[PDB]
């Protein structure tokens, strides 16, 4: 039995240690392209 | 913990194989000492995405 | 703790003061309380 | 024309398609190169006393019974095509709004 | 019996959950009742409380 | 909730046929005691018995 | 008066150390497990 | 859902949208600071029959932010005590290596005046709970009361006494309590128990070591403190006050006072919001003969100058006036130097002093209470900057006042 | 006015409903049939 | 705020009051 100072309070590396066949891919989602706003720009300026 | 600070917004995305579980519990709505009604209160949660 | 608490002094009221339980003071106002 | 079926007073259609009922596409009206589009109503004069027979049953197509003026919400449906694409096991629809 | 939820991925990152519970008055005069209906909440990633 | 990477179908690695499968497996090999070939040919027996596989590597970029 | 009852389900987990856990996500496994077969049915025995 | 506010975007959003770098509010950027520890060490305290007693800061830690003086004391009648915490204490003079650099003179004045400006719901409220006592008590309960003493540098922890690095002196403040029997209103013939509780901050040799070793200049704020007799009368007086001070300053408040008790308007009650107990009708700065300003009413001064200075604005019968735009932060964001301009004068025109029964009769805007003229002076209170140059194990001021 | 400002209300999402198109729904061409006829002759019953 | 002046369980003034009208039941001087 050894005082507390000493003791490890790391806990186990459950990120490391599961190993998924099959590694991450990018979650990415879609609404579509709003293309009632083609063609469209705000960026004309009057001259 | 997360709801503290904008900054610290849990990264769902970033957590693809395993979820996050909110586990809570309820009191019977007659134990508050000045309960106002024996009324099943309806109870429904919002989670605010970014 | 704010507002739960009593009070200092002077409240003016612009409308009713309602209360359940009892006052405890008395002074010339209405109608009553002079006969 | 469109169905061939009976709709029950109170439910309208008007179509943009041969055969709205179908899947193959046959007409549609893109409301995203449209700008502004209305629907605009004309109502009846709900003064027939919805309690009396002779005259409920007995009246124009101009007008109709006081109770009437109880059908206050007014429930506009718009059905579309869009497109659902699908790759390497996600997806989503091709167009927004 | 104890209730919880899975966060659903409708988004990239949570901020915030808030709960919404409807209840009605019935001259008990009670303090925080939204509080008090509930007795215990935790958050656990992948089953680990957190 | 958990972006479940399988399908996770009923067809996973069951085999549904019917006591066919034996009459299959006759075919491969023997007249009609098919009793003892197991017994002496495992090894091929449980070899030429199992499913297939198909390849999906869901790509990711960056 | 009857009351409803109360219902939880209480499920043992099994945490394995750092060489199991990590053999087990890999390596095919095959169990040897057991099933009931039910249907059910029906009889008539007479009196006398 | 609300995705769809990112895909509808064009150039009006390129003003608000950054760049691919992190700049975001999420993917945290976190910041780090040195691991400390901070102790209270009390302080012993030599007998204090009403007069000075000296307390001293010993070398316990590396810096020290705030000195709490705390005293214990009893109610000896029914009226309810206002601050009897900081009525007691009358004044605190604090010097560094034996020269006073920070005074709080008349210091139940200016403590309610700091409260009151700098202080939040919150924080003001907490203030009162451990210096005020007033439930419907009896007499002779009890309490003790917390009292945090207005040091220059106990508002930020980063200007704390740099006692590690000045090893040659010590660091002390005089304070003195002239008596429990005069204003309080309190006194049961009971001599109050003070005990003064300070912190340390003790940091790791990487930092304790560079700031006890190095030169430090930190930029400090001095109070300095006037008074003159302040009469009113029943006719529209006028009175030009010379400004004494030194300095750069922030701002400078001044009040009206009957100085028998916390009072500064004629209500004869602290916290009055109605300007008709207070007889401030106008006044303007001056400096050299020249006006900085035109003359704006009294109420300007206790109620619209305090929106952009602090974000609070006090009672009545205090009247304050910034230079800067920010007087409650560390960074000096605009101030007037008084020390090159020879002549600054205060100009106070007040209303007058006919009216009676305020609630009934009071005239229109050109009066307050008659009571008023029992009113006998004005405390003028600025907040100026110094530099405390610590070199060597010896600090001091650079610019003697 | 009428149907043209619909016709001319032409998006993205038509790539996939007129775009390249393959048929019209005006132009019918009903296919040609092998020249038969139907009749309808009665037949006998063999018993009671 | 100071416009939601409903209290529960105790109260106490110093001062006098000043108000419209009133209700309650009556313990008072004179």
């Amino acid at each position: 039995r050894v005082k507390k100072s000493a003791l490890p309070d790391k806990e186990f590396p459950i990120i490391e240690t599961e190993k998924y066949p099959e590694p991450p891919i990018l979650w990415e989602t879609t609404i579509g392209a709003p293309s009632r706003l083609f063609d469209r720009s705000d960026g004309v300026k009057y001259v | 913990f997360f709801s503290k600070d904008t900054s610290v917004a849990l990264p769902l995305i970033a957590l693809q194989y395993h979820d996050i579980e909110l586990d809570f519990r309820f009191n019977d709505v007659s134990t508050i000492q000045g309960v106002d009604a024996s009324y099943t209160p309806t109870i429904e949660m919002y989670i605010d995405y970014v | 703790p704010n507002w739960n608490p009593f009070f200092n002094r002077s409240i003016i009221v612009s409308g009713n003061l309602v209360v359940a339980g009892g006052v405890i003071e008395g002074n010339g106002g209405g109608l009553t309380n002079s006969a | 024309q469109s169905i061939g079926g009976v709709t029950p007073a109170g439910v309208y259609l008007y179509s943009f398609a041969l055969k709205p009922a179908g899947r193959q596409p046959s007409g549609t009206c893109n409301f995203s190169r449209i700008d502004n589009a209305t629907l605009s109503l004309t109502y009846k004069t709900c003064s027939i006393d919805a309690t009396s027979p002779a005259a409920v049953l007995g009246n124009t197509e101009t007008v109709t019974a006081n109770t009437a003026t109880l059908l206050t919400a007014l429930n506009i449906y718009a059905k579309n095509y869009n497109v659902l694409r699908i790759m390497s096991g996600m997806g989503g629809l091709a167009y927004a709004n | 019996g104890n209730p919880s939820v899975l966060i659903p991925r409708n988004g990239d990152l949570i901020k915030s959950i808030r709960l919404e519970i409807t209840l009605k008055k019935g001259t008990g005069q009670s303090f925080y009742p939204a509080e008090q209906l509930i007795s215990y909440l935790a958050l656990k990633i992948g089953g680990n409380i957190i | 909730f958990r972006d479940t990477a399988s399908i996770g179908f009923s067809d996973t690695h069951q085999d549904e046929k019917t006591l066919r499968f034996l009459k299959k497996q006759i075919s491969q090999f023997i007249k009609h005691l098919k009793e003892y070939y197991p017994n002496n040919e495992l090894t091929k027996k449980l070899v030429m018995k199992y499913s297939d596989v198909q390849l999906l590597p869901y790509t990711k970029g960056a | 008066g009857a009351a409803q009852p109360t219902m939880s389900v209480w499920v043992d987990y099994i945490f394995l150390d750092t060489q199991e856990r990590t053999r087990f996500a890999q390596l095919p496994h095959e169990y040897l497990i057991e099933q009931l077969q039910f249907t059910g049915s029906e009889t008539a025995t007479p009196s006398a | 859902g609300a995705l769809n506010q990112l895909v509808a975007v064009g150039k009006q959003d390129a003003f608000i949208t950054g760049d691919n770098l992190d700049n975001s509010v999420w993917r945290n950027v976190t910041k780090k600071v040195s691991n400390f520890a901070m102790e209270s060490i009390e302080n012993y305290i030599n007998v204090n029959p009403g007069s000075t007693t000296s307390i001293v800061v010993g070398r316990f830690g590396d810096l020290v932010r705030k000195v709490t003086l705390e005293i214990t004391m009893k109610k000896g009648s029914t009226t309810n005590p206002f601050y009897p915490s900081e009525q007691y204490v009358k004044y605190a003079h604090l010097s560094i290596g034996g020269q006073i650099v920070y005074r709080i003179d008349d210091f139940p004045t200016w403590t309610r005046v700091h409260e009151e400006l700098f202080m939040d719901p919150d924080t003001r409220a907490t203030n009162q709970r451990v210096n005020n006592f007033r439930p419907e008590d009896p007499v002779g309960a009890i309490r003790k009361f917390y009292l945090d003493i207005p040091l220059f540098f106990t508002d930020d922890a980063s200007k704390a006494l740099p006692l590690i690095a000045l090893q040659y002196h010590e660091v002390k403040l005089d304070v003195l309590f002239a008596s429990p029997g005069d204003i309080p209103g309190i006194d049961a013939s009971y001599t109050p128990t003070v005990e003064c509780y300070i912190d340390y901050v003790f940091l790791d040799t990487p930092e304790r070591e560079w700031f006890a070793r190095n030169t430090h200049m930190y930029v400090i704020e001095q109070l300095q403190h006037y008074n003159n007799v302040f009469s009113v009368a029943a006719v529209e007086q006028t009175k030009r006050l010379n400004l004494p001070f030194t300095m750069p300053t922030r701002y400078l408040i001044w009040l009206l006072k009957t100085g028998a008790d916390g009072v500064y308007t004629t209500s004869g009650y602290p916290f009055e919001n109605n300007d008709s107990y207070a007889a401030i009708k106008s006044a303007k700065l001056q400096f050299n003969g020249t006006d900085r300003f035109s003359e704006r009413p009294g109420y300007y001064f206790t109620t619209v100058q305090p929106q952009d200075a602090f974000g609070r604005s006090p009672s009545a019968g205090i009247y304050v006036y910034s230079f800067g735009l920010d007087v409650t932060g560390m960074t000096s964001k605009g101030a007037l130097n008084f020390s090159r301009m020879d002549n600054a004068t205060l100009s106070i025109t007040t209303k007058a002093a006919t009216a009676a029964t305020i609630s009934d009769v009071y005239n229109q805007s050109t009066t307050l209470a008659s009571a008023i003229t029992d009113f006998t002076s004005i405390a003028i209170y600025a907040k100026s900057f110094n530099v405390l140059k610590i070199d060597y194990g010896m600090g001091g001021m650079l610019f003697a006042n | 006015a009428g149907g043209l400002s619909q016709l001319v209300a032409y998006g993205a999402q038509d790539v996939y409903l007129t775009g390249n198109p393959q048929i019209t729904f005006f132009k019918t061409v009903y296919r040609r049939y092998t020249n038969f006829a139907i009749e309808s002759i009665q037949q006998t019953i063999n018993g009671s | 705020p100071l416009n939601d002046p409903i209290m529960i369980r105790t109260m106490i003034v110093y001062g006098n009051l000043s108000a419209t009208y009133f209700t309650g039941n009556g313990a008072a001087l004179t």
